[PDB]
């Protein structure tokens, strides 16, 4: 409350002129960081505001309940779902706020550099959406390895962009077989393109 | 089929002579025109049916003619700067290329670092 108000008139002095940005590090925490986050974007405080948000998704809930809820995935309190809805706000805020980048690199990379598995998985989920999809197959990640095959049953642009991501032959083989074997609606053409494909990866 | 293998080998030959001191563009077109190797689709294939036929002389000759090709594909298609750019082609071709030299690699020296041209 009072806290929240002395952070505002924190980052306020800060808006009118590096120190009130840490200070605003020390006291940052929910919804109302989302006005104060429009303040640190006023002097381009793109990377650190995103470290930011995350740091913050993860002191709520420290730690990995929210893991826990999706695995159930129920709609019934199991772990608590409330931890789930919680985070996923801040998430949006963090995807909200790489849309607004468009030195977009320096505030990317710190995201993808980050350990965090709900981050990332929802991160390339919110790609996706964007048909950002192509981008997906250079992250580096190593979150992305099992987005991408947990995903992997428009999932066929998935698959496409799996396949393609092996740089491994019998990897990318064998996920092609896949997609022609696959029970959603793919022309024979395809089918057979699949299979040469697979076939050259021989 | 003396003279023709004859022509074959020059042909390469005047190929090598505009591959580097530059003249990308036109080592293309040449090696096209040898119709050894596939620019058009898929037909990589047929090439490999068209590939055991081959003489001696040329079926040995076959690798530097893939890599040539991957090479001024690569450094013709540098991602260009900032309009009609249709880097699709030239595209294909590496596609087909690599189709082609994926089938017959065992049939060949054994250096499909092509990949490594392939790539950047």
């Amino acid at each position: 409350d009072a806290i929240c108000s002395k952070a505002n008139e924190l980052l306020q002095r800060s808006r009118q002129v590096r120190e009130s940005l840490k200070e605003y590090q020390k006291i940052s925490n929910q919804v109302d960081l989302s006005n104060v986050c429009a303040q640190y974007r006023q002097v381009r405080f793109y990377e650190g505001v995103v470290e930011l948000s995350l740091t913050a998704a993860e002191k709520k809930d420290p730690q990995g309940l929210g893991l826990h809820f999706y695995k159930h995935g129920e709609p019934e309190e199991d772990v608590g779902l409330q931890a789930f809805q919680e985070r996923l706000n801040s998430y949006k805020c963090i995807t909200d706020t790489l849309q607004e980048l468009v030195e977009a690199g320096h505030h990317f990379e710190q995201m993808l550099k980050l350990s965090q598995r709900l981050f990332s998985i929802a991160l390339y989920n919110w790609l996706i959406q964007v048909d950002l999809a192509d981008k997906l197959l250079q992250v580096a990640s190593p979150f992305l390895e099992p987005h991408l095959v947990r995903m992997a049953k428009r999932y066929m642009d998935l698959l496409w962009r799996y396949y393609e991501k092996n740089r491994s032959f019998s990897n990318a083989a064998r996920v092609l077989s896949r997609l022609a074997d696959m029970h959603t609606e793919i022309s024979l053409q395809q089918r057979l393109e699949y299979i040469a494909r697979a076939i050259l990866s021989a | 089929f003396v003279d023709s293998t004859f022509y074959l080998l020059l042909d390469l030959i005047t190929f090598f002579d505009e591959y580097h001191s530059g003249h990308i563009d036109r080592a293309f077109d040449i090696i096209e025109r040898l119709k050894l190797v596939p620019l058009n689709q898929e037909s990589v294939e047929e090439r490999v049916a068209a590939f055991r036929n081959f003489s001696d002389e040329i079926r040995h000759n076959l690798s530097e003619v893939l890599l040539a090709t991957m090479n001024i594909l690569f450094t013709q298609f540098k991602r260009l700067k900032g309009i009609e750019d249709r880097d699709s082609q030239l595209r294909s071709q590496a596609r087909t290329l690599i189709t082609f030299a994926g089938m017959i690699p065992y049939r060949t020296s054994g250096d499909t670092n092509a990949r490594l041209v392939q790539m950047e």
